[PDB]
Parts: C-alpha cells; sequence; structure tokens
C-alpha cells in the first residue's frame, strides 16, 4: 500500500509547488496603497499646510518588480477643512496628497476598508426585505413582521428601504484624485475614477427603480438618512437600482474588516508622482472603535494582493516531499511483504 | 382458586401494541430515544415566531416523518405478530353445544366439553373424562420438556359415563376445587364431587383431580384415540402461557451506546450555547453603550441586550442543530429493514425439506447489528440440536459385531441360536401395541422412542411382532407363525434406581418352559449375570464391544436371558403376588422381589440406538467455539440424555472432566465451593471471588447442572455467585430438568452478572421464556406450534443457519452499522464545524456564514448516498474466509468496530477538517476583489467555496472509509458533489424576479476565480491527507486480523483456507427412555 503512497504524496508536492509559486507570483504583480483618514478629524492642520500622516495611517504594498523600497516612498500628507458654507455631504474634507512610486498599470480600483465594523452580526446581516426592494407589494403587517427588524415603520408609514443594512450605508465619497506634477505639461491632471460598473451587473435587479403601490409621501426615509432627504422622498422615490454604492454596501461583508469598491478605471495609467485625493468625511466610526481607509489596488489572474494561497500550497508540497522522503527512507530500512500470515493473532506465540 | 360449575377470557395475545393504545406507546419507545426530545424542543422552539427560519410545517415535517416510518415498522411487526397469532387462536376445537360443534378455541370458558381427537393441540387446560382405549388412559408428547411420549390415568370416578356426548350434556359433574394457576408443570389439584353421587353416608364422594389426570395446553400431540375433558384454567392462567412471557421491546446495543454519544453531542452544543451567549450579550452591551450601526434600536422588550443573550442561546441551540442530526435514525431504521431483508432473501440459510420451503425471517427488523456481539449461546437440546429420531444402528449378539444374519442363521450354530434369542428378547420385552389397520405395516404404537426403534429393526431383520390382540403375545419369525403365551409383567420402568427391565413369560408349546427376558443398562446387567469363566469371557467381549458402541456414540441396551423352572417359577408368583398387597413399602417389597428374581442371568447381546442430530450441529458448534462464543445447554430432559448429545454434538470433548451438580446428601453451595477449590484452587483471580467426582481425564471442564441445584443456586446470592464463577470458569455448562423460569433466570444470571451479549436459540415454550429473556431470541420452525418462532427476533430452520447468520451477518451488521453512525457523526460535525469557526469571526452572533440552501440540504442531497452505501453495501472481508475462518469474529465479538474512543477519532477528525477549510479559505478571501473585474468579496462567495470544499471533503472521506470499491461507490461519492455543483451553477442564475435566492451572481464570482479553484482541491487535499496517511499506516502497521486476510486474498488468491499449514491445518455408554410408573403400574393390575 505504501507503494501506492510515496508516488501519491511526490506527485501532490510537485504538482502543488507551482501553482503555489504561481499564486505568489500573482499576488505580487499587484500594487496597493491604503491610506487611513479616520483620525483626519482632530490629527490633521486645519490652517491649509499639509503634515505627514503617521507611519500607522498610511501602508504601500509594491509588487515584487519595483526598484523602490517601502521606506524609500515620501510620507502622505493630510490637511483637513470643517465649512459649514458647502452644500450637505461635502462639508467636511481630508485631502491627502501620496505618491505613487512607479506606473500602475491599466485596471486600477479605488476601495473604502471598514474595521471592526461587524456586517455579519445577525441581527444586521438578515435586516432587509427583499420583496420590498424588489418592489413587489408589500403592506403594514407585512412588513412590521418581516426580517427588517428593528427599523420597520413609524406612525404607520413604512420606510423603504428598511432594516440596518439599508439604514447605515455609507455615505463618505471621494470625488476628485488629481495628479498634482503632471508630465505632459498642464497644473494638474485629474485621474478619472468612474462611479458606474462598480457592481455587478445583476445587483441591479434585487431593486426597483420606483414603487408602484404606495405615494412618496406615505413612506418615511430610513432614519440615519435624514440629513440626506429632510422632508423626505419629496422628490420622488430613491432610484435604488440606478445607484451602485447602495448596491454594494448591501452585500453583506464576510468579515469585520472589509473592502467595498468605490469607483474605478479600466482605461487609464497613474503616472509617476504626487496624488492628491479628497475625502468628505460624514461617516463615523470613531465610536466604536472602527477605523475608514482608502485602498488604491491594481488586479492580477487572482485579483487582489493576497499571496497567502500560494504560500499555503508551497508549505504543503514541503511538507509532502519530507514526508515522502521519510517515508522512502523507512521502507528501505525495513521493508515488509504485502499480504503475510505470521502477524495473525493465531499465528504468534 | 376458581370452582367453575357447569376467569381468564382467552388468546395468546402476544401482539405488543393495540388499535385501541399504539399511538400512545409507540410515540413513548420512539421518544425512549432522547434525541428525539431534542428534536421536539427544538421543532417547538422554532414555533415561535421570533426563532422561526422556513416556516412551522416544515419545520415539524422531519420529525413527523421520523415517527411515522418507527411507527410503520413497528406497526408492520406487529401484524405479523397478529398473523401469527391468529394462526393459533383460529384452530379447530369440537366443544360441545346435542352435538359437538366446531369453535375456534376463544369461544372455550372453564367448564364445558372438549374432544380432541387424535395428533392435535389442547386449547387449554382439561381433566380427562373419557378415552377409547382402555382406563380411560391417554398420551401426551413433549413441547413441554422431556422427549418420551407420557400417560395420564383417568378422573377416577368420573371416568367412563361419558363415553356419549348425551351423558356429557345429562350430567353436571362440576363445581370443581382446581387450586389457584401456577407456574409449576408437576401440581394441580381439585375434585368433580358431581351433582347427583351419594355414598354410603349420602355424601358427595371427592375425585382428585392431579397431574396424571390433567394434561397441559399447547402440549399433548395426542398419540392415542379421542379423548373427553373440561377445559380448567384456560386463558392466559394456563401453564404454557404463564410460564411464558410478555413481549419485549427490545434494542440494539449499537442504540444503547449511541445514547451516550449524543448526550455528548447535546452537552457540546449547550457550551456553544453558553460561550455564544456570554460573548454576544457582552458584545451587545458595549455596541449599545456606543452606538454602533448593527446595534441602532436595542431599546424594545425583545431586541434589547440580556433578552438578546437568551435569543443568542436559542439561536445557536437552532444553528447547531445538526451535532445531533435528524436524519440518522431514519437512515439507520431504513438500514437495519434492509438487512434484515438481506438475512430473509439468503438462499443459504433456507431450508427445503419435503416439498415445503422455510426462509430465515427476521421477526425484530432492528438488532441486526446484535448479532455480531454475541458471547454466549444458551440453546435447546430436544427439537433444536436433535431432530427427535432414533435409528437402530448397530448390534453385539455375543462375539460379533453387526453393521449377513441371513447367512449367519444357519439354523444348527451356537451363534444362530443366541441371534434368535436376542432377536426374541428385543421383539417379546416391550410395552409396545401393535395395530393391524394395514396388513404387513403391522404399524407399532410404542411409548418411547427407543422401544419403537427397536421393535421396528426386530420386524425389519427377522422377528416381527404380531401384536397382542389378548392376553397372549404372538411373535412373527421368518419361518411359521409361532406364538408364545403371556406371564406376569415385571417392568422396572427404569425406576428407583432399576435400570433394568423384565418380562416373564411361557412358551404354548409342549415343552412349557418358562423364560425370563430382561434388558437394561450396562452395570447392572453385567453385575447380574452368573459368570463362572463361559460367561466372564463373554462379558469382557461384550464389555469391549460397549466400549467400541459409545466410542462412536450410540445409545445401548445389554439384553439378558434366563430359563425359570416351574417351581421355583410357581414359588416367586406366589411371592410376587403376596408382595403385591404390602400397604407399607410397597416399592420396597417389589424392588426386593425383583432382586429375587434376578439372581442369575445368561448374557445375549447388546444394542445400539443412534439419537440422530440436526445436519451440521457438530459442525457447527465447533464453529462457534472457534469464534469464541461459549455455547450451554438448557433442556428440560434427564441428565443422560443431556450429558451424551454433549458428547455428540462435540460440546462434551473426550479430554474434559465433568463436574455433576445434583440435589442430593450434600448441599448444592457446598457442592460448588468444594469443587471450585479442589479444581480451580490454583486461579490468582479466584480468591476474589472466594470473599464471603466423575471424569474422564485432565484437559478442561465442564458443569452439568440440574433443576433443583440451580433453584437452590437462585434462592440466594453466595450460591448464585459461586455458581457464576464456576460455570465462566468452565468450558460448557449443560443444565438439565429447567423449567421455563429457570432457563430465563439462567440468561438473567449471565447477562446481568458479566454483562455480556446473550443468544437463545430453542423451539418451545421454555424456549419462549428463554428467547425473551436474552438479547437475542432465534426459534426453530419444526412444525411445533411456532411459540418459539412467533416471541423470537429470527426465525431459523437448522443449526447451522445460525451458524452462517452469525458469522456473517453479524459481523457485516455491526461493521456497517457502526460505520455508517460514525461517518453520519463526522459530516455533521463537518458542516456545525465550519458555522462554529466562522462563529468566531461574527462576534458569536450565531450567524448562518452559508446560504440557508447550502445548509438545508446537507444530509437529504450533499452528504447521503455514501452513508447509505456504506450501511448497505460495505464489507470488510468476503463471506467465505468469514465462513472458513470463525476467528475472525473476534473483531466483532469484543466491541472493536463501536465505541467511545472511535466516535471521539471521528469528531476530531470533522473538527480538524472544518477548521482546515475555514481557516484556509477565510485568509484566501482576505483580500480585495478575487478576481480581475475588480467586485467585492461578500459573505456568500467565501461561504459557497467553503460548502463545496466541504461536502468534497466528507464524500471523499467516506469513500477513503470503504473497504470495498465497485462502480457503484464511484457513483454516490460523485454523486454528492455533482449535486452541490449543479446547484451552485443553476440555483446562482434564478432571476431575482422569479426568487430572491441570495446568491446572484456565483456562478459569475467564484467559477472565474482563482481563489476558488485552487482553495476547494487545496482545502480537500490537506483535510484528506492525515486520514489517507492514518489509514495506510494502520493498514501497514498495525494490521488486524480482517485487513491481514483481506491482503492475502487479494495478492494470493491460490491460498486454501480450509487447508493451509498457517490458516487451516492449523485450526485456527448408556441411555433409555421409559413412563416412569402410570399405565405400566396400571398394566400390572390388569395383568394380575
Ligand atoms: C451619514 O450617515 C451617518 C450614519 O449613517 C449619519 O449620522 C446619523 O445621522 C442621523 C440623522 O441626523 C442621527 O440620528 C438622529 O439622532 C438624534 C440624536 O441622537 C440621539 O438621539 C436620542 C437621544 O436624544 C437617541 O436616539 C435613539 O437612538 C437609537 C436608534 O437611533 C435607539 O436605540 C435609542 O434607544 C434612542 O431611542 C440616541 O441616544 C441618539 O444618540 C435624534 O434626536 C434624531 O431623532 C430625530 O429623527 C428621527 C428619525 O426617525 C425621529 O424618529 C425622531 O423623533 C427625531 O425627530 C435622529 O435619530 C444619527 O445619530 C447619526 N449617527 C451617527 C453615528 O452620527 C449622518 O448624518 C449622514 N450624513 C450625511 C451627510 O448623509
Ligand atoms: C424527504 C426527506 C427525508 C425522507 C424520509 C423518508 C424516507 C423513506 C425511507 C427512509 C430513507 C432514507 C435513507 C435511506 C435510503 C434507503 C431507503 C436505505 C435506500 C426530507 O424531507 C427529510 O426531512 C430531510 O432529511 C430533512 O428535511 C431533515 O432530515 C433535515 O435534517 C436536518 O438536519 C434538519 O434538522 C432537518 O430539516
Ligand atoms: C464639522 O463641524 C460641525 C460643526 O461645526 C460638527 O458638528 C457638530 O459635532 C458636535 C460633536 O461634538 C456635535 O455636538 C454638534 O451637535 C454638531 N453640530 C453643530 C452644529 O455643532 C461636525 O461633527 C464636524 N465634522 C467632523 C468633526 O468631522
Ligand atoms: C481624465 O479626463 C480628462 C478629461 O477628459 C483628461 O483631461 C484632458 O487631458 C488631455 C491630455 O493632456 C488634455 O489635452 C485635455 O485638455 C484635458 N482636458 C481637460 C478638460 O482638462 C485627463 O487627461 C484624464 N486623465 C487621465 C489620467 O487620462
Ligand atoms: C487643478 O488646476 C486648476 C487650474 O489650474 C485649478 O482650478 C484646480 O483647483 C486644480 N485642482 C487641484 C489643485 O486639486
Ligand atoms: F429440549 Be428442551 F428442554 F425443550
Ligand atoms: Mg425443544
Amino acid at each position: 500500500t505504501p507503494k501506492s503512497v510515496l508516488p501519491t504524496l511526490l506527485i501532490i508536492g510537485i504538482i502543488f509547488a507551482p501553482i503555489g509559486a504561481l499564486i505568489v507570483w500573482g499576488s505580487g504583480k499587484v500594487t496597493t496603497i491604503t491610506l487611513d483618514y479616520t483620525e483626519c478629524d482632530v490629527d490633521a492642520p486645519t490652517d491649509g499646510s499639509y503634515q505627514a500622516m503617521p507611519n500607522s495611517a498610511y501602508q504601500y504594498d509594491l509588487a515584487t518588480s519595483s526598484s523602490v523600497s517601502e521606506s524609500s516612498i515620501a510620507s502622505p500628507t493630510w490637511t483637513f477643512s470643517n465649512d459649514s458654507s458647502r452644500e450637505v455631504g461635502e462639508t467636511a474634507r481630508c485631502e491627502i496628497e501620496f505618491e505613487v512610486p512607479y506606473d500602475l498599470g491599466p485596471g486600477l480600483f479605488l476601495y473604502y476598508k471598514l474595521t471592526n465594523y461587524y456586517q455579519n452580526h445577525r441581527r444586521y446581516s438578515s435586516s432587509f426585505d427583499a420583496t420590498q426592494l424588489i418592489g413587489d407589494s408589500r403592506s403594514l403587517s407585512q412588513i412590521n413582521g418581516g426580517n427588517c427588524k428593528p427599523i420597520t415603520s413609524r406612525d404607520g408609514k413604512p420606510y423603504y428601504p428598511c432594516g440596518l443594512i439599508a439604514n447605515s450605508l455609507f455615505n463618505d465619497t471621494f470625488p476628485s484624485v488629481v495628479l498634482l506634477n503632471p508630465t505632459n505639461g498642464a497644473q494638474n491632471q485629474t485621474y478619472n475614477f468612474s462611479e458606474s460598473g462598480i457592481a455587478w451587473g445583476g445587483i441591479k435587479k434585487n431593486y426597483a427603480s420606483t414603487l408602484t403601490y404606495i405615494s412618496p409621501s406615505d413612506v418615511l426615509p430610513p432614519p440615519n438618512w435624514a440629513l440626506k432627504y429632510p422632508n423626505g422622498y419629496v422628490d420622488g422615490f430613491p432610484n435604488l437600482r440606478e445607484d451602485e454604492h447602495f448596491q454594494v454596501w448591501m452585500r453583506v461583508a464576510a468579515l469585520p474588516t472589509f473592502r467595498k469598491l468605490w469607483a474605478r478605471n479600466d482605461g487609464e495609467i497613474m503616472s509617476q508622482g504626487r496624488y492628491r485625493i479628497v475625502a468628505n468625511m460624514n461617516y463615523p466610526v470613531k465610536q466604536f472603535s472602527g477605523t475608514k481607509s482608502i485602498v488604491i489596488s491594481t488586479v492580477s489572474w487572482i485579483g487582489g494582493k493576497q499571496p497567502f494561497l500560494g504560500w499555503a500550497y508551497i508549505a504543503a508540497a514541503i511538507l509532502c516531499v519530507v514526508l515522502a522522503v521519510a517515508g522512502l527512507i523507512r521502507h528501505l530500512v525495513k521493508p515488509r511483504k504485502l499480504g503475510d500470515m505470521s502477524l495473525l493473532s493465531w499465528n504468534q506465540p | 382458586p376458581r370452582s367453575v360449575f357447569i376467569f381468564a377470557t382467552n388468546q395468546n395475545v402476544t401482539s405488543k401494541y393495540t388499535v385501541i393504545t399504539f399511538i400512545p406507546k409507540n410515540l413513548f419507545e420512539q421518544f425512549r430515544r432522547v434525541a428525539n426530545c431534542f428534536f421536539l424542543a427544538i421543532s417547538i422552539l422554532q414555533f415561535f415566531p421570533k426563532f422561526s427560519t422556513i416556516s412551522p410545517g416544515l419545520v415539524i415535517l422531519p420529525l413527523i416523518i421520523v415517527l411515522a416510518i418507527t411507527a410503520l415498522k413497528d406497526g408492520y411487526e406487529d401484524i405479523k405478530r397478529h398473523q401469527a397469532d391468529h394462526r393459533t387462536n383460529h384452530a379447530i376445537v369440537h366443544v360441545l353445544g346435542l352435538g359437538w360443534h366446531r369453535t375456534i378455541w376463544e369461544d372455550v370458558k372453564v367448564g364445558d366439553f372438549v374432544k380432541i381427537y387424535e395428533n392435535e393441540q389442547f386449547p387449554a387446560d382439561i381433566v380427562i373424562c373419557a378415552t377409547s382405549e382402555e382406563e380411560d388412559v391417554a398420551y401426551i408428547e413433549t413441547k413441554n420438556l422431556d422427549g418420551e411420549t407420557n400417560l395420564k390415568s383417568r378422573n377416577g370416578v368420573p371416568g367412563l359415563s361419558h363415553l356419549n356426548t348425551a351423558e356429557a350434556c345429562a350430567k353436571a359433574h362440576l363445581c370443581i376445587d382446581l387450586d389457584a394457576p401456577e407456574s409449576n408443570m408437576f401440581r394441580l389439584n381439585g375434585a368433580v364431587i358431581n351433582l347427583e353421587e351419594y355414598d354410603e353416608d349420602e355424601q358427595h364422594p371427592i375425585h382428585p383431580i392431579t397431574l396424571e389426570t390433567t394434561m397441559l395446553r399447547g402440549c399433548v400431540l395426542k398419540n392415542t384415540a379421542w379423548v373427553i375433558g373440561i377445559i380448567v384454567y384456560t386463558g392466559e392462567d394456563t401453564k404454557i402461557i404463564r410460564n411464558a412471557g410478555a413481549t419485549p421491546s427490545k434494542r440494539s446495543k449499537v442504540e444503547k451506546q449511541m445514547n451516550p454519544q449524543v448526550i455528548i453531542n447535546l452537552v457540546i452544543l449547550a457550551a456553544i450555547a453558553v460561550v455564544c451567549a456570554i460573548v454576544d450579550h457582552v458584545n451587545e452591551v458595549e455596541w449599545d453603550r456606543q452606538q454602533a450601526y448593527w446595534m441602532l434600536f436595542a431599546d424594545t422588550s425583545g431586541d434589547n441586550p440580556n433578552i438578546n443573550g437568551l435569543v443568542t442561546f436559542a439561536n445557536a441551540f437552532i444553528t447547531f442543530q445538526n451535532i445531533v442530526p435528524i436524519s440518522l435514525y431514519i437512515s439507520i431504521e431504513a438500514v437495519r429493514t434492509i438487512q434484515a431483508a438481506f438475512i430473509y432473501w439468503d438462499r443459504d440459510i433456507k431450508y427445503k425439506k419435503d416439498g415445503v420451503t422455510t426462509r430465515t425471517t427476521a421477526r425484530s427488523w432492528n438488532l441486526s447489528d446484535d448479532l455480531g456481539q454475541i458471547e454466549y449461546i444458551f440453546s435447546d437440546k430436544t427439537g433444536t440440536l436433535t431432530q427427535n429420531a432414533m435409528i437402530f444402528r448397530q448390534c453385539s449378539v455375543g462375539g460379533k459385531i453387526y453393521t449377513l444374519d441371513k447367512d449367519l442363521e444357519a439354523h444348527d450354530s451356537e451363534q444362530s441360536r443366541i441371534l434368535h434369542g436376542f432377536f426374541a428378547v428385543l421383539g417379546l420385552c416391550h410395552t409396545v401395541l401393535a395395530a393391524e389397520t394395514e396388513p404387513g405395516v403391522i404399524e407399532y404404537k410404542a411409548q418411547s422412542p427407543d422401544e419403537a426403534a427397536l421393535v421396528q429393526s426386530a420386524a425389519d431383520v427377522g422377528f416381527v411382532f404380531r401384536g397382542r390382540d389378548h392376553n397372549i403375545l404372538r411373535m412373527s419369525t421368518p419361518f411359521s407363525d409361532v406364538s408364545d403365551e403371556y406371564e406376569l409383567l415385571h417392568v422396572l420402568e427404569f425406576n428407583s434406581a432399576r435400570k433394568r427391565m423384565s418380562v416373564i413369560l411361557r412358551k404354548l408349546d409342549e415343552d412349557g418352559r418358562i423364560f425370563l427376558l430382561c434388558k437394561g443398562a450396562d452395570n447392572v446387567i453385567f453385575e447380574r449375570l452368573t459368570k463362572d469363566s463361559n460367561q466372564r469371557e463373554m462379558r469382557e467381549k461384550t464389555d469391549q464391544d460397549l466400549q467400541y458402541f459409545a466410542s462412536e456414540g450410540l445409545r445401548t441396551l445389554c439384553l439378558a436371558y434366563r430359563i425359570l423352572d416351574p417351581q421355583v417359577y410357581e414359588q416367586w408368583a406366589k411371592e410376587y403376588h403376596n408382595a403385591t398387597v404390602a400397604l407399607q413399602d410397597r416399592e420396597e417389597r417389589i424392588e426386593s422381589v425383583s432382586s429375587s428374581i434376578e439372581r442369575d442371568l445368561i448374557l445375549l447381546g447388546a444394542t445400539a440406538i443412534e439419537d440422530k442430530l440436526q445436519d451440521g450441529v457438530p459442525d457447527t458448534i465447533s464453529d462457534l467455539k472457534r469464534a469464541g462464543i461459549k455455547v450451554w445447554v438448557a433442556t428440560g430432559d434427564k441428565l443422560e440424555t443431556a450429558v451424551a448429545i454433549g458428547y455428540t454434538t462435540n460440546l462434551l470433548t473426550k479430554d474434559t472432566n465433568l463436574i455433576v451438580v445434583r440435589e442430593g446428601r450434600h448441599s448444592i453451595g457446598d457442592q460448588l465451593r468444594e469443587a471450585l477449590e479442589e479444581f480451580f484452587g490454583e486461579d490468582a483471580g479466584l480468591r476474589t471471588t472466594l470473599s464471603r467426582d466423575n471424569g474422564t481425564r485432565p484437559g478442561g471442564f465442564s458443569l452439568v447442572i440440574e433443576g433443583h441445584a440451580l433453584a437452590h443456586c437462585f434462592d440466594d446470592e453466595e450460591t448464585e455467585a459461586l455458581l457464576l464463577a464456576l460455570s465462566t470458569r468452565c468450558n460448557t455448562v449443560i443444565c438439565c430438568r429447567v423449567s421455563p423460569l429457570q432457563k430465563a433466570q439462567i440468561v438473567h444470571l449471565i447477562k446481568d452478572n458479566l454483562g455480556v451479549m446473550c443468544l437463545a436459540i430453542g423451539d418451545g415454550a421454555n424456549d419462549v421464556s428463554m428467547i425473551q429473556a436474552a438479547d437475542v431470541g432465534v426459534g426453530i420452525s419444526g412444525e411445533e406450534g411456532l411459540q418459539a418462532v412467533n416471541s423470537s427476533d429470527y426465525a431459523i430452520a437448522q443449526f447451522r443457519y445460525l451458524k452462517r447468520l452469525l458469522l456473517v451477518h453479524g459481523h457485516w451488521s455491526y461493521f456497517r452499522n457502526s460505520s455508517m453512525i460514525l461517518n453520519f457523526f463526522y459530516k455533521n460535525i463537518i458542516g456545525i464545524g465550519v458555522l462554529f469557526w466562522f462563529m468566531i469571526y461574527c462576534g458569536w452572533s450565531t450567524t448562518y456564514v452559508f446560504a440557508y440552501v447550502y445548509l438545508l440540504f446537507w444530509n437529504v442531497f450533499w452528504t447521503l448516498v455514501p452513508v447509505i452505501a456504506i450501511g448497505l453495501f460495505d464489507r470488510n472481508i468476503d463471506d467465505e474466509t468469514l465462513m472458513a475462518l470463525p476467528e475472525l469474529y473476534r473483531a466483532s465479538r469484543e466491541g472493536k468496530y463501536f465505541g467511545l474512543m472511535r466516535f471521539a477519532y471521528y469528531i476530531f477528525e470533522g473538527v480538524y477538517q472544518s477548521a482546515v477549510i475555514y481557516f484556509f479559505l477565510n485568509y484566501t478571501y482576505v483580500t480585495t476583489t478575487a478576481r480581475g473585474d475588480g467586485y467585492d468579496v461578500y459573505m456568500y462567495e467565501m461561504s459557497t467555496t467553503q460548502a463545496i470544499g466541504a461536502v468534497m471533503v466528507a464524500n471523499l472521506f467516506s469513500g477513503l472509509n470503504i473497504d470495498a470499491w465497485t462502480g457503484w461507490v464511484w457513483f454516490a461519492i460523485w454523486f454528492g458533489p455533482f449535486l452541490i455543483w449543479v446547484f451552485t451553477a443553476v440555483y446562482s442564475v434564478i432571476p431575482p424576479s422569479s426568487f430572491y435566492t441570495g446568491v446572484y451572481g456565483n456562478d459569475v464570482f467564484l467559477f472565474r476565480s482563482a481563489a476558488y479553484w485552487f482553495g476547494w482541491p487545496f482545502v480537500t487535499i490537506i483535510a484528506l491527507l492525515p486520514r489517507y496517511l492514518i489509514k495506510t499506516f494502520r493498514q501497514n502497521i498495525f494490521p488486524n486480523d480482517v485487513d491481514t486476510m483481506r491482503l492475502v486474498r487479494k495478492y494470493h488468491p491460490e491460498v486454501d483456507l480450509y487447508n493451509h499449514p498457517m490458516l487451516g491445518g492449523k485450526l485456527a455408554g448408556f441411555g433409555f427412555t421409559m413412563e416412569e410408573g402410570g399405565v405400566a403400574i396400571q398394566r400390572m393390575q390388569s395383568r394380575l
């Protein structure tokens, strides 16, 4: 039997090693820039100047082919401005200037990372009404008794969209990413991140553009959407189908530390230089010891930068080779005859 | 008492359930499984609106299905029992109604008048009233212990006067004084009194009723003419039913061992729930102090913490309910039913004799795995190890053996004269009646099988017995029609230690020679001869011949001869007549008379009768003893017959020393203690139990104990402990003359003091009680009322069928059931473990990582067929090897296939594999997109990858755990994962308009992702590598007998199992039956 076991271990190792090497190579072909702007409210200058961000507020994950080092890149700088004369959703702005060490090929994606955000909690994970979202006819009793608890209705007017997931929509935007030192002339060049296509095309069908059974004045906006819809849905129902940030948010994340796509670019190259990114800080996460970050990453054949599977394959291959070598040594030392009869119970002293 | 005038209803009622009360008792016996209580609690909890997941009806549906399936199983079993009982309570018995009308065995209360004719059973206990032969005597048969035809004399004065039906109608002789119904089969009392009968004092005479007058229920098989009687002690007060017992609800040892495993799983689930509740409560209090987005609006009476901690407790019990799956018991029941069907359909345990076929039927559809753990077998002797057929085999005439007589009979040789005398003694010294219904046949109706066989052999090989048409006997020698006068009988009836029987006779010819013909045992007759020198030589030759007869195994009678002179004949006739009326010590007087007449005899030869056992019994017993099963004999027959059968069945080998314990002189406990001290004194472990003749050659010890000694042992406790020690320290124990209750007591003694599994096999009411008292009861179908068959769990027709049944079916069933249960627990632990390992990362909120469809169909679709295939078709070794090598039964008998250690190994394997799956795939999916399209990683991508990996791992683990392999194994193992893959492919394209489905687009997020395609195979390989290595190294380093034999058969098919130096070449008297007084005594009065 071990004659059919040792070659199995050798084959497993010899097949696993190339797969792990390929996964590691693909992960190393990816560049990730992380910018933690959670503490920009209090730790950033408010006079218009730029101060270097703390070493724990940013993390560069450079490609294996990069000729520069992590410490060689200049530290990003940030500034804060909280002015009440701007429109709602853009009063507080955090402008972060960061350097891209090398040209990042087409396929640049912009994410926001939330830490200590338990979307997988039982109360939150199921706090939505798919029947109401799809546009079907739901009565007050049905929505009250549905899975949308505890945000179901008030004063006889149901919430649309109801539930904890919709109420906690991430209302922090990153409107502009601008290059500060363009080589091709001009004072600055705006990197055109597009908010279209950030969600798969089938997520739209889960939601309806409008409701044909309740007038907009008979629907209450979610409690945390009050600052966005002060007097309610006075301009028609929100188009939950044509907006993709809502669809991205509604997809429950597996872990408390998760990244959700916010704008993308698929046909431009981020040239080497210094880029300024503006974040409209509107979603507080400091209350529950949470942090919000900005993640800019490319994509390889495996997706993001995660070489864990490749190293697991390599370790498995090494373990299998060691076990096969030990088994071969043991078999050569004391080879045993298969199907003997001297070790039976009756054929022993 | 009764005092019936011309009580207990009727019917055997062997049905466990009743139409009125079936649901309650069935539900109780189903809820004796603990897991059913847990399922009911979970369903009741889910009835509440807060904990509802799908619907109350669909939640209750699995439990209702389990209950309905088990109820239908039990109902089919009890319907078979009802049919078997109705075959008994709808026979034909003629009861008076001025004619004898047919009845149905039910319209028969105490009283009545029953005519039973010949060769049919009794409806209840009756009191003899009249019979057609003489003195109103009748005859009985076996099935109530013993193996000879008994006799019942008369009722005394009520005898006669009732020949026709009109006398029965016109007479109201009743008001019997019947005592209380007792289980003992040796005591009855009463008095007919009669309504119209007066003595000299104008009082109604008392007519005692004893056992010699009554005849019990279920055992007559009457061998005489019609008999009329009065039904008394009818119904459940009969001896047979009272000695029987209520039908038990037997359960396999595997279920009794499964209960602690279910309790352990429930404790683990409770610990998980407690940890989840505590951590969730602390986290929710913290997240409510600082208003998190997932804890908003937590101020109501049902959504605040504390209440949320209790809700998390309940949701933890609901989420991990598969740690004790409900599909486990349905699968177990179906597999056990199909195993019973396999037992039924086996053609090697199917009997076909005289045009009727008797398959082996499993009365209890469970207990199949119980057959594989048998350590003690308690077997009846008569009808189970014997065919109840006596065949004459060899005869010794002086010096010459026979196995030629016509050539020998030269009418001039002295050997011819001795042969003539021998056959005359054989054919004339007999209390046998000859019937002239058909000329030439000369039907012989004998009271003993030995006498019938001897007379038939004498007729077939010469001297034919004509009959007793008058007081003068006749004989048919093959020369002419001779006849000789019949003098006074001198039958000792094999009683009062008189192992002999003599018949004084006379010759009708002018010679008028008085000759005494005597037959008896070896020692008595040999010591009872006149040996000067020539009879000494004849005696030594006959002793050598009889030793030869006993060596092969035969029952031997020594014939004798004597010529009485007329003077001594008349003197002894006068002495016998005087001693006939002696009042005090009449037995002593007749013993002295017998000694006086038997003063000198001339030897004629000896016989040799074989008690034919069932075919294959010695080989079956040898194979069972090789397998390690200790076989005992519990029989109601006498000690001599039991020990002879034990010698002939290889139960008692020639190298065993017999410890015979019987009541007499020394006390039973003292006898056991002395036997232990004198035969097992050099035992270290004996002293732990000590804290309070005859034999052949050293090399082993066997115990023979009678019923009275067993009663004295069971009365107290010290004697019971001594008996247990001696019986466990002996090879085999033969229990002779035991009541049904004593058989049950022996079985209970072993099963309770030792705790070992027991099997009981027999074909009678005593066997009925013994069968009900054991773990597995086996009945033998022999057209003997079918009572043992009706009360058993398995019905076989031969002992060798028991041998195969155990060795192959029990071993296979135990192996399959153990593997199936362990794999079921393993796969459910895999699913629950993936859920739990996610619960580590979710804040312990009891949330399903998987989409609920993947957990809902975990046992219905993903993992069902590998478990069913293991439970039905898995074979550890082929049946030829198991039949050829009974020593392979050790693993099944010692319980090395099912236990807590194997359960723990499978549980921890599942825990480790689930940890590998979840953790590796989680750290794989800790990324931004997992594909080149940039779309985020949401929970259900990782969940579906983990679910597919878990299904693959579970199915391939079950596949690795199968010794046999064919196409069907591949079909099952890849039918599970095929179903999950196709379901993931199709379910993820259902548009949201048709159904929400929760996982729309996973066919794009998984089948186009490197994470999925490189995570599920890596997870599978890493999870299954330890099992593969462990199995290989266990089979190649620490191998069992079964594994080694499987390798030998696979690689060396040319090895002959039966005759191989290391495999097969190592292989690893007197008897006579008599009625013991009665009609023979009444024969003396008639011939006086
Ligand atoms: C971007 O998004 C973020 C979050 O997604 C937005 O921030 C949220 O904005 C909401 C709207 O302004 C805030 O809700 C309001 O909060 C005030 C005061 O807060 C306290 O109020 C109560 C104490 O006085 C009490 O309220 C309940 O809180 C929980 C549920 O909310 C319950 O469990 C609890 O038991 C209380 O019953 C809390 O202590 C709060 O801390 C309230 O007064 C407001 O109430 C008014 O509006 C509601 C609407 O439905 C109405 O019923 C009331 O009658 C009243 O008129 C309102 O709830 C929210 O606190 C805030 N969250 C955070 C974390 O900042 C942000 O505005 C948004 N920005 C943009 C630009 O879009
Ligand atoms: C219809 C099916 C089950 C069918 C039962 C009917 C069976 C007929 C005979 C029994 C067959 C089963 C296995 C044996 C296969 C052979 C008959 C041996 C070929 C489902 O309807 C069943 O109900 C599912 O098994 C689940 O619904 C349930 O078992 C689920 O398990 C769990 O863990 C959940 O708590 C419970 O929801
Ligand atoms: C930007 O400034 C506004 C007001 O200048 C802040 O809003 C106030 O936040 C405090 C928090 O302590 C509350 O007590 C007040 O009720 C809020 N409103 C007003 C009118 O003062 C806002 O939080 C600032 N944005 C930040 C810090 O990111
Ligand atoms: C983002 O889009 C803008 C507008 O389409 C681009 O700006 C143009 O860049 C070209 C290249 O030098 C100039 O000739 C045009 O005059 C610019 N137009 C305006 C309105 O400024 C910009 O280059 C794009 N960014 C990237 C990285 O391709
Ligand atoms: C880019 O340049 C234009 C014109 O020079 C200016 O109006 C705009 O504010 C700049 N954007 C920045 C510096 O982010
Ligand atoms: F042969 Be048993 F004693 F019925
Ligand atoms: Mg019997």
